[PDB]
């Protein structure tokens, strides 16, 4: 519980409908429990974790960002009231993160096999560390540590399994790069990343359906709006 | 914020 | 508790601090435990309880207005899943306004003696009758017959002791010619109501500031937008 | 859904 009680098949379903309801709490809660059935994950239902999860520390981290923002402000010679709300966000976000990186140390990481699966979780790992790390205060450097261990494996398998216009192997790249540009201060590292994996999947679309052609492009291109925004 | 991948 | 603990000025403080960084659960129970400290609230304390509140039901509305179009497509010869969570959504919903609704006859109506505070808070007490008659399925009589009663008596006061032009005034009468249209099945008295409002505002606008011009119009174009679908 | 007054 309190999900121990559904039928798996049910919390799947349930998550779909609360994802049309905008309902991303709930979303989470229902995968949390599917999850937690001990079954593995399937393609679309990893899809459901990744969107439950990732609106609903979304919304905490725009909320961490205003409140951390109104704080900086309000140092540089009123009261404890905005630390307070800030920690309490703060405090909420970490709650989430730990509990995603729960599910996937217990147990979806070790018994993910397949490349795309395995690659999947890693690059969610490395995301969820990245969150830690974006409000941690040297606890943060082993967060950070932490974060670009997950991404770095992830990235190893994706190079030796995936090809170069794999949607997840695209995503994990642009995020890893993100990393790189945000984290761990190395800008040079994010572009150089982001570029020899926008011309790696450039060079391979030749090969792909006018669907898969289309999945693969959405993403080059987000690849190509952070490198014209870094450079 | 550079942003990350949506989704 | 759980905000029994923190002063009244706090909660109000970190009310503001919940709407900026839109989060109106924490904004709605930083409201109620500053409601819960006894005191009467003034103009704009009563606009952050509303504001908070109503973007949260707002929310549970709106989800559940989807799961109930699901709901009913699925009949007309699946599993009970699609009921259930819309009846989760719905207990939450109606815990909602019952605990509004309990602010209010607890003890917020019965000490406010001004005429726009006791307007605002019989006017909130319809608006949270009309929410529940949404999804009311006969209960509904004596729910639907609650929210008539107070928008009633919120109007009998209004008409007597504010000007035609007043925000609040003409905010309740936008809202019960709303609940005359969609719950009470009386588009006749809906569309009177809504025109005898704009056109009672429009003789009265000449008296008015710049600034209370610009409050006025803005709802009396809302009411003219009502109108405009109606007719 | 006819619109209601917003806030």
């Amino acid at each position: 519980g309190a999900m121990g009680s559904m039928e798996r098949a049910s919390l799947i379903q349930k998550a779909k409908l609360a994802e049309q309801a905008e309902r991303y709490e709930d979303m989470a809660a229902f995968m949390k429990g599917a999850v937690e059935k001990g079954e593995e994950l399937s393609c679309e239902e990893r899809n459901l974790l990744s969107v439950a999860y990732k609106n609903v520390v979304g919304g905490q981290r725009a909320a961490w960002r205003v409140l951390s923002s109104i704080e900086q402000k309000s140092n540089e010679g009123k009261g404890p009231e905005v630390r307070e709300y800030r920690e309490k966000v703060e405090t909420e976000l970490q709650g989430v993160c730990d509990t995603v990186l729960g599910l996937l140390d217990s147990h979806l990481i070790k018994e993910a096999g397949d490349a795309e699966s395995r690659v999947f979780y890693l690059k969610m790992k490395g995301d969820y560390y990245r969150y830690l790390a974006e409000v941690a205060t040297d606890d943060k450097k082993r967060i950070i540590d932490s974060a670009r261990s997950a991404y770095q494996e992830a990235m190893d398998i994706s190079k030796k399994e995936m090809p170069p216009t794999n949607p997840i192997r695209l995503g994990l790249a642009l995020n890893f790069s993100v990393f790189h540009y945000e984290i761990a201060n190395s800008p040079e590292e994010a572009i150089s990343l982001a570029k020899t994996t926008f011309d790696e999947a450039m060079a391979d679309l030749h090969t792909l359906s006018e669907d898969s052609y289309k999945d693969s492009t959405l993403i080059m291109q987000l690849l190509r709006d952070n490198l014209t925004l870094w450079t | 914020r550079t942003p990350s991948l949506p989704t």
